């Protein structure tokens, strides 16, 4: 014979466009995330510099 | 939704332990990566 | 002129007298940017044997007399103006107008008969 | 513009929204901007595509695929006795959209009409299968082979102690690409 | 290609053949292969017609 | 002025196509007394324009047709 | 001659030579086999999706974007297995022929394709991934090259640098050919004129190509190929070794060709880069009186000045992108 | 001491030299393979076993090429541009502490000298540009210039910031004042910028007009033959790993981690180097990544974006410090 | 001797590692030397890259039918 489709036809394929969100690139969550990271690098910043301060005394 | 499932789509697929990590990391888990299936 | 550099719109003679100005008109801008053309193209001939050349090819053109012709004439003279006075024209070009520059001379006929018998059809 | 008729429906668009009537909040409209979402999103795909497997074959130790019908080196065949196939009709000649086939042909000692000159010039050649398909007998075919680059343009014009030589040489797959392709022909 | 010409056109110039080049290709009397060709001559450092 | 002429006789004496020299004056013309044809005179136009350094327009240049009325055209012209 | 229709415009080698065989087969009066037209859709569109893999992937490597280029690449050596599989040929297949196409496909391509089909969605969509919503992207195309739609039609703008501006307008809607009335799709058009919106309206061109192709896998009838009239197309090689009317009409198609009927047509398919046409004039002999081609591409190039004067030249490698432009098209 | 001195500075140079140059060969590899997995490809696998000799031959080739220069324009100025930019881009190096105070120069204004010796090399590119004696090329070398000088402002602009917290230019001060907490989480914000004007003072993609061919008017480092070629290449890598380095000092604790000397200098050391890796991976990811912006796209972004953002960080973060009584002090501390 | 054939074979090797072709893809042959770049075959992976300039490159590739109208630009490069 020749090269035929299958008796049923073959089965429906993606073309339409997908491309999904996703929770990794919202901004909000992201926003969120490097807020708390500034808060709690300047928390240990100000602990730091502090204790710093203090070595420079006993030094002096 | 827009996407075919991977489970039909000819292309290769991961296994076991692999596919979970694939299933849990990529952007989109239906999305092939274009190798064909030598059988 | 709008479109590019050296561009002449199209346009009929509209009688004789109008024609023998643009011709005169057409060898005026070619014998005057002879010095351009040669440094441009870095020709190694003189000015003097450039406008020469100029006169000649306005010279085998000298004895039409239908003014269509004219216009035909007139229009290929401004359509290579453009292309020399725009660097358009490559060396290679212009050298191949000058029949001196052919490795087999410029007498690339035969002299008279017996020449070209005795070398075999020139 | 559109079609002669009443105007599509809805083909007009509706009015410009003002920055007032966006519908989209301030803080993810900031965010993308400074967060640059869309940029990480992209540099996201390039890891994923980082580890899937390469699409690289390693040539000349691996091949890619050709076809029973691929056009390569053309070839000159004979019969299984050996007698040449050629019998110089010339249609090879006449079809090739080139004109690279030069053909030359008398009686042969035993007066079997055979070619005296077969020459392609591999510099005019097309490689477009014409000559292969116009041959009455099978004689001129396309080789599988592509992998003969030379050093002068002179090695490129083939003679018929060429092509001739091609076809000894390449008849075991010049008879399979043929016998897997001759249904179709 | 023809050598018509167009009365109102604004720049009318070869769009296709070489710069300098001679005839109209497209006419019937114009041969396939044409009237000249080129080549790079060793002495005068260039091209030649 | 007196310049300018001193000056014409340096090109149309050096011109090949002149019929005979010393027939030029002070208001000879090109074609009736020095034998000039058309493009001739455009060439010599075209050879005071170089030695004035000043352009010359085409009208300009065919109102130009003797000695004398190259002479008068130089002067007006700012450039020399 | 046919041929040399793969070599115009030479990413889109199938559907060059098929405005050459509707020319042809309008002059010859001979209506093709159902068979033949499915195969010619369906290689058109693989055909326009090698095209805008080209065009699309080699625009946006010319503004910096790399890697998609490499990507769609691989997409574009899948399709010309595909090409070398009915041909012998990667690009110039000589495929499409007035009558038909030169001989059936292999009887296990139908299927590879549709395997090929399952996985393309991803590829347009990871392209898009990387260019559609790019801020850097659309600050290349957006406002860049605006032509307006009344000046698209005057400067002769066709396929998508005319349905940019807004004209909704294919060929293969208009005036279809082949199985193009056979089959479902829709023509992406766009709004403001500009580079952005050609790139849209090529990447939608993508999906609905894809959707003819699975169209045309389901749809693909039994039957001949070629016309059946040994007088046009020529015969199969065993019924030429075989009876003697076919050795000669073998002998004679390959020697003198066939006579087309004298006459003239303009004829037009829309081609990847737009609206290609080709202008015939037959003299009732087996030669071509006059061959003309209409390229998209030429017509584009020459309304480069409109739609660049004023602007900034660093907006002139986008435009040249955005008109899908080869030269061999162009200069012929 | 214990030997001499000049055997010292000997072996101390040879040992951050020679394996810096080892480590720029090698990032151009690195780049070549970081792209081909993710364009699906391999990138050199065959110039040495795993591609590992690719840039050496690379190197050869060039040194090996004939150079074509100007229209003997001058011998020396020609080469004066490369060889500025080569040595100025190599210069910096010098104060890279590999530990605490383990740099060839452990130098207290060391911040200004890495400042200095960067705008020493912007003189190379556009004394090349000039002298080429092309006034297309000079256009080109001219906006790289300005893209430079631009970025500029905005590298020294973040610096700033880096410089109140630990009060002190010294590349060791600063990094031991981060065992209190990596730069990088008190600001972020400089963080992101400074790297992004990392990538556009290197001239590298997005911002790599100086040698995009595919733009008409660009690609002013394509006009470069054989030996230039290979001082301006070397320049830019060199470049690319010292801002790598130099961001990972600033932001990422430097060569701090996660008894012998010799090991504790090697883990140093590693430390150092897995971070400045991972910035050279991501400077590769971006060139990979994203489309090249447009010269006045890039101005304005540098003077309406980064500068006005740097500019009022400079007012809030002092006022920050102040208002919690963490004004750092400026005496020989770490 | 084999001193200089070591220069030769070092200095050679330089050259196959390092292949820089300036393609000057006149037409549809460029499109099967464009496919020599992409991940199939990847000639990076065997120190090809290509080059846009003349003065950068070691090897031309003429790829396209040559007219009398480019010629001129061909000898120039
Ligand atoms: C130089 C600075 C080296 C710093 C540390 C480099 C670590 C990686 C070393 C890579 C080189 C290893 C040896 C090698 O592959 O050479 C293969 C070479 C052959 O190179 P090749 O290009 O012919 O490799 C063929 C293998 N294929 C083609 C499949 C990939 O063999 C030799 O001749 C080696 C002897 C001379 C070595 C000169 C380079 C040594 C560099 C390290 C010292
Ligand atoms: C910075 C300046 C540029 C870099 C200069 C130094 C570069 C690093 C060392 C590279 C040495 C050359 C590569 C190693 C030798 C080699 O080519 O091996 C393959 C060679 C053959 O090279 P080949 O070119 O004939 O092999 C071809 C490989 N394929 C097929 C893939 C194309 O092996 C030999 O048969 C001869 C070995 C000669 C002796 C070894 C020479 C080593 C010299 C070390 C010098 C170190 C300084
Ligand atoms: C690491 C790779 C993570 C891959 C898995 C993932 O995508 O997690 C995303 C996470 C959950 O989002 P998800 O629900 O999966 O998306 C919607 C699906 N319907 O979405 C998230 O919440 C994670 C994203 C927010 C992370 C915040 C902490 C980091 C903040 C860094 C700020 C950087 C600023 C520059
Ligand atoms: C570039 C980036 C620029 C933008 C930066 C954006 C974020 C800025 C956030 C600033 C927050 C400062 C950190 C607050 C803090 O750490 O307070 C610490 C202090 C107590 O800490 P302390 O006693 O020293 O030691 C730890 C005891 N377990 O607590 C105190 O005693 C004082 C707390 C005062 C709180 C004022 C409001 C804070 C918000
Ligand atoms: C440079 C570094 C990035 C700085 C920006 C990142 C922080 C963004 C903070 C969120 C901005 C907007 C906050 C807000 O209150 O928005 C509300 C208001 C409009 O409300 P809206 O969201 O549009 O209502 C829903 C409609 N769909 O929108 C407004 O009226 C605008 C109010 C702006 C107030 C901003 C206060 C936060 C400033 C953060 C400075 C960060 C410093 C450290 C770095
Ligand atoms: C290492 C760790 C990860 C590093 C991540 C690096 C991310 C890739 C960096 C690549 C280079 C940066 C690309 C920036 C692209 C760009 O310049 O876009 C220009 C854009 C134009 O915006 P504008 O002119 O202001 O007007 C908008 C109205 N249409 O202007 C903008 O879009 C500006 C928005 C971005 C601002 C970022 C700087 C602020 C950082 C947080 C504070
Ligand atoms: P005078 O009375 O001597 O002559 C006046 C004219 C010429 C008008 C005649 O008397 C006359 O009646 N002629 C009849 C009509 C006529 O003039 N024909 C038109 C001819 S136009 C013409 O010949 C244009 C040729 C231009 C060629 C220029 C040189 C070639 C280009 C290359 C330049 C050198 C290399 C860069
Ligand atoms: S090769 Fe075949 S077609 Fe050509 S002359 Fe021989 S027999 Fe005839
Ligand atoms: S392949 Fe085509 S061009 Fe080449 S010889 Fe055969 S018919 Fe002629």
């Amino acid at each position: 014979p020749q090269d035929m489709p299958p008796p049923g036809g073959y089965e429906a394929v993606q073309y339409k466009r997908n491309l999904p969100s996703r929770g990794l690139f919202r901004p909000r969550p992201l926003l969120a995330g490097a807020a708390v990271l500034m808060l709690y690098g300047w928390y240990k910043l100000v602990k730091g510099i502090r204790e710093q301060n203090e070595l420079a005394r006993e030094k002096m | 939704s827009n996407a075919v499932s991977i489970t039909k789509k000819y292309t290769v697929q991961s296994t076991g332990i692999w596919e979970r990590i694939r299933r849990a990391l990529v952007i989109d888990p239906n999305r092939s990566n274009g190798v064909p299936l030598n059988p | 002129v709008q479109p590019t550099k050296f561009a002449v719109t199209v346009r009929q003679s509209r009688n004789w007298a109008d024609a023998k100005q643009r011709v005169i008109a057409a060898y005026r801008a070619w014998i005057r940017a002879a010095p351009e053309i040669q440094t441009m193209y870095s020709i190694p001939f003189p000015v003097s044997h450039i406008r020469t050349r100029i006169r000649q090819e306005f010279e085998r053109h000298r004895y039409v007399n239908k003014l269509n012709v004219v216009d035909v004439l007139l229009q290929q003279s401004n359509a290579d103006f453009q292309e020399t006075m725009n660097f358009w024209r490559q060396q290679s070009h212009v050298m191949a107008f000058f029949k001196e520059e052919h490795f087999r001379g410029e007498k690339r006929l035969p002299s008279n008969f017996i020449t070209g018998f005795l070398e075999g059809r020139n | 513009a559109t079609p002669a008729g009443p105007p599509p429906k809805n083909f007009r668009l509706p009015p410009p929204k003002n920055w007032d009537e966006e519908s989209e909040s301030t803080i993810d409209k900031v965010g993308k901007y400074f967060l640059m979402t869309e940029m990480l999103r992209g540099m996201y795909v390039l890891l994923e595509q980082f580890f899937r497997p390469p699409y690289t074959i390693y040539y000349p130790f691996e091949k890619g695929p050709i076809s029973p019908r691929f056009r390569g080196e053309h070839a000159l065949r004979r019969y299984p006795s050996g007698e040449e196939r050629c019998i110089a009709c010339k249609l090879c000649e006449a079809v090739c959209p080139a004109q690279a086939i030069t053909i030359e042909a008398e009686e042969r000692a035993d007066g079997s009409r055979r070619t005296t000159r077969y020459d392609i010039d591999m510099t005019k050649c097309i490689y477009c299968g014409f000559c292969q398909e116009s041959c009455p007998v099978d004689a001129i075919v396309e080789s599988p082979n592509a992998e003969y680059a030379t050093e002068t343009r002179e090695e490129l014009l083939y003679n018929k102690e060429k092509l001739l030589a091609n076809g000894d040489k390449w008849e075991p797959e010049l008879a399979a690409a043929i016998r897997a392709d001759a249904p179709y022909r | 290609m023809f050598g018509v010409l167009f009365v109102g056109h604004p720049d009318l110039r070869r769009i296709m053949t070489d710069y300098g080049f001679e005839g109209h290709p497209l006419r019937k009397d114009f041969p396939l292969t044409g009237y000249t060709e080129i080549r790079y001559d060793e002495e005068k450092k260039r091209i030649v017609v | 002025k007196v310049e300018v002429y001193e000056r014409i006789k340096s090109l149309l004496a050096g011109f090949d196509k002149v019929n005979d020299p010393n027939n030029i004056t002070e208001t000879a013309h090109f074609a009736n007394d020095l034998g000039l044809d058309s493009l001739d005179t455009v060439e010599v136009v075209m050879a005071i324009e170089e030695e004035f350094s000043i352009e010359i327009p085409d009208k300009d240049a065919d109102q130009i047709h003797s000695v004398d009325k190259a002479i008068e055209y130089i002067l007006r012209q700012p450039d020399a | 001659a046919l041929p040399y229709f793969d070599r115009l415009d030479y990413v889109s080698m199938m559907t060059n030579e098929q405005v050459f065989s509707l020319a042809v087969e309008k002059l010859l009066n001979i209506e093709i086999p159902p068979r033949a037209k499915f195969i010619r859709t369906m290689f058109g569109e693989i055909t326009r999706i090698l095209n805008h893999l080209m065009s699309v992937l080699s625009h946006a490597m010319d503004v910096g974007a790399l890697t998609p280029f490499l990507w769609g690449f691989e997409e574009r050596e899948k399709l010309m297995e595909f090409y070398e599989r009915v041909s012998g040929a990667r690009l110039h297949a000589a495929y499409v022929r007035p009558g038909g196409v030169h001989q059936d496909i292999p009887v296990g391509l139908l299927d590879d394709i549709y395997q090929w089909a399952t996985q393309f969605g991803d590829r347009i969509d990871e392209t898009e991934e990387m260019l559609t919503d790019n801020r850097i992207w659309i600050n290349r195309l957006k406002g860049v090259g605006v032509v307006s739609a009344a000046d698209a039609l005057n400067l002769s703008f066709t396929g998508v640098m005319l349905r940019g501006s807004g004209v909704p307008w294919d060929v293969r809607k208009s005036s279809p050919y082949d199985a193009y009335d056979q089959v479902e799709f829709d023509v992406p058009v766009g709004i403001n004129g500009d580079c952005y919106d050609r790139y849209l309206c090529r990447m939608e061109e993508f999906r609905q190509s894809l959707r003819i192709i699975h169209q045309c896998l389901n749809k693909m009838p039994a039957g001949p190929v070629r016309y059946e009239d040994y007088k046009i197309t020529p015969p199969p090689r065993a019924a030429m070794k075989e009876n003697m009317e076919a050795l000669i009409h073998h002998f004679l198609l390959f020697t003198k060709g066939y006579a087309v009927p004298p006459g003239d047509t303009y004829t037009a398919i829309e081609a990847p880069k737009g609206e290609m046409g080709v202008y015939v004039v037959s003299d009732g002999s087996e030669r071509p009186y006059r061959v003309h081609i209409r390229a998209p591409g030429f017509a584009h190039l020459s309304g480069f000045d409109h739609i660049t004067r004023g602007h900034l030249l660093a907006d002139a490698v986008a435009v040249i992108g955005t008109m899908d432009l080869v030269f061999g098209e162009v200069d012929r | 001491m214990s030997y001499s001195q000049t055997i010292n500075s000997l072996v101390e140079v040879v040992l951050v030299l020679v394996p810096s140059l080892v480590g720029i060969a090698y990032v151009t590899v690195g780049e070549r393979k970081t792209m081909g997995s993710m364009q699906r490809r391999l990138g050199p696998n065959a110039v040495g076993i795993y591609g590992l000799l690719q840039a050496f031959a690379d190197a050869l080739k060039l040194l090996l090429k004939e150079y074509v220069g100007p229209t003997q324009a001058n011998l020396v100025l020609f080469f004066l541009g490369p060889v500025i930019t080569l040595i100025f881009s190599l210069l910096g190096y010098a104060v890279i502490p590999y530990g605490p105070g383990l740099a060839v120069n452990d130098l207290s204004t060391g911040i200004l000298y890495m400042l200095a010796v960067s705008s020493l090399a912007t003189y190379g590119i556009l004394l090349a540009g000039w002298s080429a004696n092309s006034k297309y090329a000079f256009l080109g070398s001219l906006r790289s210039t300005a893209q430079l000088i631009s970025y500029e402002l905005v590298l020294s602009s973040s610096i700033l910031l880096v410089i109140m917290l630990s009060g002190s230019l010294s590349l060791t001060v600063i990094v031991e004042s981060q065992r209190a907490i990596w730069y990088i989480l008190p600001l972020l914000p400089v963080f992101i910028i400074f790297f992004i004007g990392s990538v556009a003072e290197t001239n590298r993609a997005p911002f790599d007009l100086a040698e995009a061919e595919s733009e008409l008017v660009s690609g002013f480092m394509t006009e470069h033959a054989a030996v230039i070629f290979v001082f301006f290449f070397l320049a830019e890598y060199g470049s690319i790993v010292l801002m790598c380095i130099l961001t990972s000092i600033l932001f990422l604790g430097g060569y701090l981690l996660i008894n012998a000397p010799t090991v504790e200098g090697s883990f140093y050391g590693l430390s150092l180097g897995v971070k400045t890796s991972i910035l050279i991976f991501v400077f590769i990811w971006t060139r990979a990544s994203f489309p090249r912006i447009r010269f006045d796209q890039l101005m304005s972004f540098c003077w309406t974006v980064l500068l006005p953002i740097l500019f009022a960080l400079i007012v809030l973060v002092p006022c920050i410090l102040y208002s919690f009584n963490i004004f750092p002090v400026n005496i020989s501390l770490l | 001797q084999y001193a200089l054939t070591t220069l030769d074979i070092i200095t050679n090797w330089a050259r196959q590692g390092s292949f820089w072709p300036m393609t000057f893809g006149l037409a549809c042959c460029a499109v099967e030397m464009m496919h020599l770049s992409t991940p199939r075959y990847d000639q990076d992976r065997l120190g090809i890259i290509f080059r846009a300039s003349p003065r950068q490159s070691d090897v031309m590739i003429v790829a396209g039918t040559l007219t009398n109208k480019m010629a001129p630009a061909l000898r120039q490069v």
